[PDB]
């Protein structure tokens, strides 16, 4: 940036106590432009979902251990 | 966007970019001569065919 | 073509504008290939309908 | 003035949040896609053995 | 800061999935000659004069 | 109240709000000079001066003036 107000554009001004004449220093309201490049993602939207079932767990900060026990006769 | 890791130490902050494009300006000319014969006899008044 | 196609994309800041589109309508058309006489013709006989 | 401050403060914060939640759910594709690749061993090794 | 855990278990005994290279896409070492001084590895060994 | 600036070119940038918009930024300071116009009829040098209004001056070609005087 060489100047404070390059890129933006001026919209509104602030006078001092009335609005009369261009004696009083002022405030210029500038504005900018913003772009959100962001492309939504769901996991149950992506074809990798079929290869694993999901379950939320509401407290899983609390669990310390899981496991499964298989029994398999033979 | 961004990806939120875990094994990854700090976790990554998000990102905002400014970029400041510039618009450029090209300037277009032509050249038309118009001679005084045309010029004069325009200012006068046809009476005849 | 496809391929010069691809590596342009679509990272565009402006984000919504009106698009051209096909007079079967629908599809909007995608860019421009700017040609020769002879490389137009020889195109449209590598490529059909 | 501070009409628009307000709406600006608004229009970031939100911004703000969704990136984060949108961070998020990208995180949890990649960690599923990584614990895939963990446990995925090569082929050249899994035809004869399996 | 906002922190997220999940967990995960296999269901099946043996392996259910595999991963293969498919095609290559670059070659990032030169194949070139390059040979390792040992001057460098071991600095403080040295001969007599 | 950030429309009514552009033509077209905020109708370009998109009408979403959520993914592109004209934000606020920061307030800039300006300070203007006052100045004071003058005029002819308006100073008082006027005092001396007799100022009538001749629209063509080319009439005035002689330009000399008789001084009849009696005592």
């Amino acid at each position: 940036r060489q100047s404070a107000a390059e890129g933006l554009f001026h919209s509104f001004d602030l006078l001092v106590g009335k609005d009369a004449r261009e004696a009083g220093i002022k405030f210029e309201v500038l504005l900018g432009v913003y772009t959100n490049a962001i492309q939504y993602v769901r996991f149950l939207e992506t074809a990798l979902a079929v290869s694993c079932v999901n379950t939320e767990f509401k407290d899983l900060s609390r669990m310390t251990d899981g496991k499964i026990q298989f029994r398999i006769s033979v | 966007p961004t990806i939120a890791h875990g094994d990854g130490r700090r976790p990554s902050k998000q990102r905002t970019f400014i970029v400041v494009k510039n618009c450029h300006k090209h300037h277009i000319s032509t050249e038309m001569e118009l001679s005084m014969l045309d010029l004069e006899i325009l200012h006068s008044i046809p009476e005849t065919p | 073509l496809s391929e010069m196609v691809a590596a342009v994309s679509g990272e565009s800041v402006l984000k919504g504008v009106s698009t051209y589109t096909t007079a079967k309508g629908g599809e909007p058309v995608g860019g421009v290939f700017i040609v020769t006489d002879n490389v137009l013709r020889q195109l449209l006989t590598f490529l059909g309908e | 003035v501070e009409y628009a401050e307000y709406v600006g403060a608004v229009k970031t914060v939100a911004s703000a949040l969704q990136f984060g939640v949108d961070a998020l759910e990208r995180g949890l594709i990649n960690t599923v896609l990584s614990v895939k690749l963990r446990h995925a061993p090569p082929m050249f090794i899994l035809q004869t053995l399996a | 800061e906002v922190h997220h855990e999940m967990a995960s278990i296999d269901t099946g005994l043996s392996y259910s999935s595999t991963m293969t290279p498919a095609r290559v896409a670059a070659i990032t070492t030169d194949m070139g000659i390059h040979t390792q001084d040992f001057f460098s590895v071991f600095p403080a060994e040295a001969f007599g004069n």
